[PDB]
């Protein structure tokens, strides 16, 4: 997962802005932090294209 | 010659009355709080020992404003070259001074509140001139409203970034961003006219003056002809008022000073009288006495550590 999120980012962000694009890459799943995590909900940061996320 | 006050309780009645003696006070009769009309309990002197309060609280009102620094002195007597001269060797006229003070303290007020209500619209109106100036000028549909413009000031060029971020999200590109350094900065958002108060939400989110037009001065064409002609009105309006500031700064320093110092008198005279219940008793005693005139001076500066006077 960690590989392709960040190859998708890479490749196809350029087409969304570069104001759009912000390095936070990475992952954290333990709350020990609130930082590192995509959606553009959050201020925080933002996805760079129309990509999603799903985890069943 | 002057009538002269004195108060204390009968315990050291008889170190008063030689102290008292010594400097050459005559006719020292012990009195009580009741047989001179003037030191007998009302509700009169509740009310006049207010009123002096309410002087005190006016002169730090009127202190603060002129900017003009808390002033001590703390006379009561005439030895002193200021206490002589600031605070007269006739008694009070509790009407008078109250009517003085009061007038003053009042017109104040009013002044102060219009010189805050001229001066936000003033720096408002001055900052925006420039801003519309622009916006309108990059024409020929922002002198209606057949484009939509948004005009707006940020002191942030980092929390537009963020602004053009979100726009793009959920509201597409339909934004065309320009920006200028000023003096804060300038933003710019061209949009539609049927999504105005969707981009007016994120904007008010983040917190900036973007408004479709920042001035109200409008009503000739095009807007900024009106918007440069209540600007001249509103400099020389704030100018006018400092003018009338110092007028009235140079009349009431000297005063202010030498009606504090004349309060203190005051409020010693409530006490010595006996001013209400509490203070009847706790001093049982008012005496009376003569003190010639020159020397009604070195009187009032003695102050033993329970004695305080009041001459006419």
């Amino acid at each position: 997962l960690s590989k392709c999120k960040s190859e998708l980012i890479d490749a196809f962000g350029f087409l969304g802005g570069n104001a759009f694009m912000k390095d936070k890459k990475g992952k954290i799943n333990k709350q020990d932090t609130s930082l590192h995590q995509y959606a553009s909900l959050v201020d925080t940061e933002y996805e760079p294209f129309v990509m999603y996320i799903i985890n069943l | 010659m002057a009538l002269v006050q004195f108060y204390i309780p009968q315990e050291i009645s008889r170190d008063s009355a030689y102290t008292l003696g010594q400097l050459g006070l005559v006719q020292f009769r012990d009195l009580n709080s009741k047989v001179r009309a003037f030191q007998r309990t009302f509700v009169n002197e509740i009310r006049r020992l207010d009123n002096v309060e309410r002087q005190y609280r006016y002169f730090y009102s009127l202190l603060k404003k002129h900017d003009i620094k808390l002033y001590e002195g703390d006379t009561d007597k005439y030895l002193d070259g200021s206490g002589e001269l600031y605070v007269p060797p006739s008694g009070s006229v509790i009407d008078d001074y109250v009517r003085n003070a009061s007038y003053l303290e009042e017109r104040l007020i009013q002044m102060e509140d219009a010189t805050d209500q001229i001066e936000v619209q003033k720096n408002d109106l001055e900052q925006y001139r420039f801003i519309l100036q622009s916006g309108d000028e990059f024409i020929a549909a922002a002198i209606g409203a057949s484009v939509n413009y948004v005009t707006g000031v940020i002191a942030r060029d980092k929390v537009a970034t963020l602004e053009q971020i979100l726009w793009r999200v959920l509201r597409g590109n339909l934004f065309f961003k320009t920006v200028e350094i000023e003096q804060n900065a300038f933003i710019v958002f061209s949009h539609g006219d049927l999504i105005i108060k969707r981009i007016r939400k994120i904007a008010e989110s983040l917190d900036a003056n973007l408004y479709d037009v920042d001035s109200s001065n409008e009503g000739r064409s095009q807007q900024l002809a009106k918007v440069n002609k209540n600007l001249s009105d509103l400099y020389t309006v704030l100018k006018t008022t400092s003018t009338t500031l110092e007028s009235e700064l140079y009349a009431i320093a000297k005063e202010l000073d030498s009606w504090f110092q004349d309060v203190t008198r005051e409020k010693a005279i409530f006490e010595i009288l006996n001013k209400s219940n509490y203070d009847t008793n706790r001093k049982i005693l008012i005496a009376e006495g003569w003190i010639p005139r020159d020397e009604l001076a070195t009187l009032q500066a003695r102050l033993g550590e329970m004695i305080a006077r009041l001459g006419i």
